């Protein structure tokens, strides 16, 4: 929080279906279970981890990439759930600022 | 059905060259990056058990058969979809009143033009002469 | 208001029997409406709560992309309110051909006037033929679709069980 | 008005079956409402007479100082009017997170439109799932109070006669 | 109860030095200005009959016992106040739903969480999770 109390749990989701194993209670095929797993694990493999599947030994690399996006986000998106003022990046001065207003006056 | 074109991104993500030809080497590479190490023998068994052509290379409508196999919809959903397939002969996602006239002739129960137009209009909600899958189930509900 | 709606009250045979007080009580509730070309009046499925007298210009009545009636000078369309006693959806769009002047009157106001002037209401019912009932659905067939269906008729129980049920429903309709 | 409420009518699955005339009859009674951050919409116990479509921004639903639902773009809250047929008090405050644009529609106007478009009303009832029913009370427990009550449970007829009576009343409730 | 702090002006008006020590000489002075002339013997009898410490000087919670003695409220008012004392264990003028859960365990009749929350909410009017003495009597009326 703004008062530094924990108030929400953000849990981020992805798919490790293709990278673990196929297991079916019943299926038309083991190939069909593999097809369902590839249709599930889409947002990592088909989109983000596209430099992986040409190369081999990509399981740890793709898992590290998908978790490292969220691991950099673990410091970046600490959005803290506060009704705070929106800020520009620094070395960019505000329009209605008091210093900028007296600068425009001088 | 409608996700058939939504699988096309996955199918272009399957092959490495993007040739419409599912290579055995490309499949071994993508399983090796998946984290499994299968032999090429069992992958060739999967090719001969999957492909309808069966020549070391398969296509996207050649995978549409396996997609229709692994579809396996519900009872009433498959019932209304098969009723859509017999009830719309063109399969264009719409029911013309002339299409309902043709299936009224092919049903055996022939109806008048006013009664068949009233069936269309009671079925239709947006009012463009054709009804939708949702407009079909809207009267097939109760 | 009687002078503004003289274009209705002098030309219509429904209004040639109107009393002077009934004419005042009608003209205070009439509304002259000007419409642009291509500026339609009633949508498909819009509520027809106002019978309109086309005192100038021309209108077309499009049901299912097909012109069904052209309304000219001094034609009355809408719904027969005093006999229907219920609001209905419009069957057809009413597109405007030219710059047209209609003289609409809402169903509630017309029903008030016809309930108060009981001797006039019977004359109105007997003498106002609507040019186009917007309530009633007109059944027809397109010639192109009839031709294509003749071409298809020259070319040509597991489905019937979830289908004949509906058919019988339509038989109960 | 249909162009103003296109952000509802193109995005909601309840409105993807709407007729053109029903769309006009809905959009003439819709009201776009902009709200500031921290400018709440429904109080606790306020009458929920208007189901709102959050077309832009984000809202939070505070019941008993606790966030219960975050409403984002294209979420419908309010009360299910056509099935409830009665006015109820709001269970929870609905505070606004950002500058948000809602598209409210009052219960009376929506009920008028759904009574007139009877073929559309069933589709609306089947396809409009409310994101948050403001009428229904959500029962829960706070973790801090559960922890304190576990601490108290580890620490631990003349009163019952004016008390068990009430208890039995609650058994009759 | 609530007038206990409202007696504090009178209790500071009792003593002359304002020391929290009810002197015999100060009591004789205030009775002498009242217009009665009591002897110091009967005033010492009043001290030994009033004070719980009994040392020639008494305190304000030492007078709170005599205040609770001379309170002597009604039947139903004392009934609902004692029901507040057993029904709120903390005595904080409010009934938490967890407090009602604790007295539901200590009553013997255990209720569900939804039923106990509904009892709170039917009891509560302003809607802050706790009910008041007035909100307590508002359901204890009929």
């Amino acid at each position: 929080n703004e008062q530094d109390k924990v108030v929400l749990f953000l849990c981020t989701f992805s798919d490790i279906t293709a990278f673990k194993q196929p297991i079916e209670d019943d299926s038309c095929k083991g190939w069909g279970k593999f097809a369902r797993l590839t249709r599930a694990l889409t947002s990592s493999r088909g989109v983000l981890q596209q430099l992986a599947p040409s190369v081999q030994k990509g399981e740890n690399v793709h898992k590290h990439s998908r978790l490292a996006e969220v691991l950099q986000l673990g410091s970046d998106i600490l959005p803290q759930y506060k009704q705070e003022a929106p800020k520009t990046p620094p070395h960019i001065i505000l329009h209605y600022c008091v210093f900028k207003t007296t600068w425009d006056w001088i | 059905e409608e996700q058939i074109a939504e699988f096309k991104e996955a199918f272009s993500l399957f092959d490495k060259d993007g040739d419409g030809t599912i290579t055995t080497k490309e499949l071994g590479t993508v399983m090796r990056s998946l984290g499994q190490n299968p032999t090429e023998a069992e992958l060739q068994d999967m090719i001969n058990e999957v492909d309808a052509d069966g020549n070391g290379t398969i296509d996207f409508p050649e995978f549409l058969t396996m997609m229709a196999r692994k579809m396996k919809d519900t009872d009433s959903e498959e019932e209304i979809r098969e009723a859509f397939r017999v009830f719309d002969k063109d399969g264009n996602g719409y029911i013309s009143a002339a299409e309902l006239r043709h299936v009224m002739t092919n049903l055996g129960e022939k109806l008048t033009d006013e009664e068949v137009d009233e069936m269309i209009r009671e079925a239709d909600i947006d009012g463009d002469g054709q009804v939708n899958y949702e407009e079909f189930v809207q009267m097939m509900t109760a | 208001c009687v002078h503004l709606n003289r274009k209705v009250f002098k030309e219509h045979p429904a209004f040639r029997l109107a009393s002077d007080g009934c004419l005042r009580a009608l003209a205070m509730e009439f509304q002259t409406v000007h419409c642009a070309p291509g500026d339609l009046i009633y949508h498909a499925g819009e509520s027809v709560d106002s019978l309109c007298f086309v005192v100038s210009g021309s209108l077309e009545v499009i049901q299912d992309d097909e012109v069904v009636a052209i309304l000219g000078k001094g034609d009355v369309f809408g719904d027969v309110f005093w006999k229907e006693a219920t609001l209905a959806q419009s069957c057809a769009n009413v597109r405007a051909l030219t710059y047209c002047d209609l003289h609409v009157i809402k169903r509630d106001a017309l029903q008030k006037v016809l309930e108060f002037y009981t001797a006039f209401s019977h004359s109105f019912s007997r003498n106002l033929i609507l040019t186009y009932n917007l309530r009633k659905r007109i059944v027809f067939r397109k010639i192109s679709d009839v031709k294509r269906e003749e071409e298809e008729r020259m070319k040509r129980l597991p489905p019937d069980h979830p289908v004949r049920r509906l058919f019988q429903r339509f038989r109960q309709q």
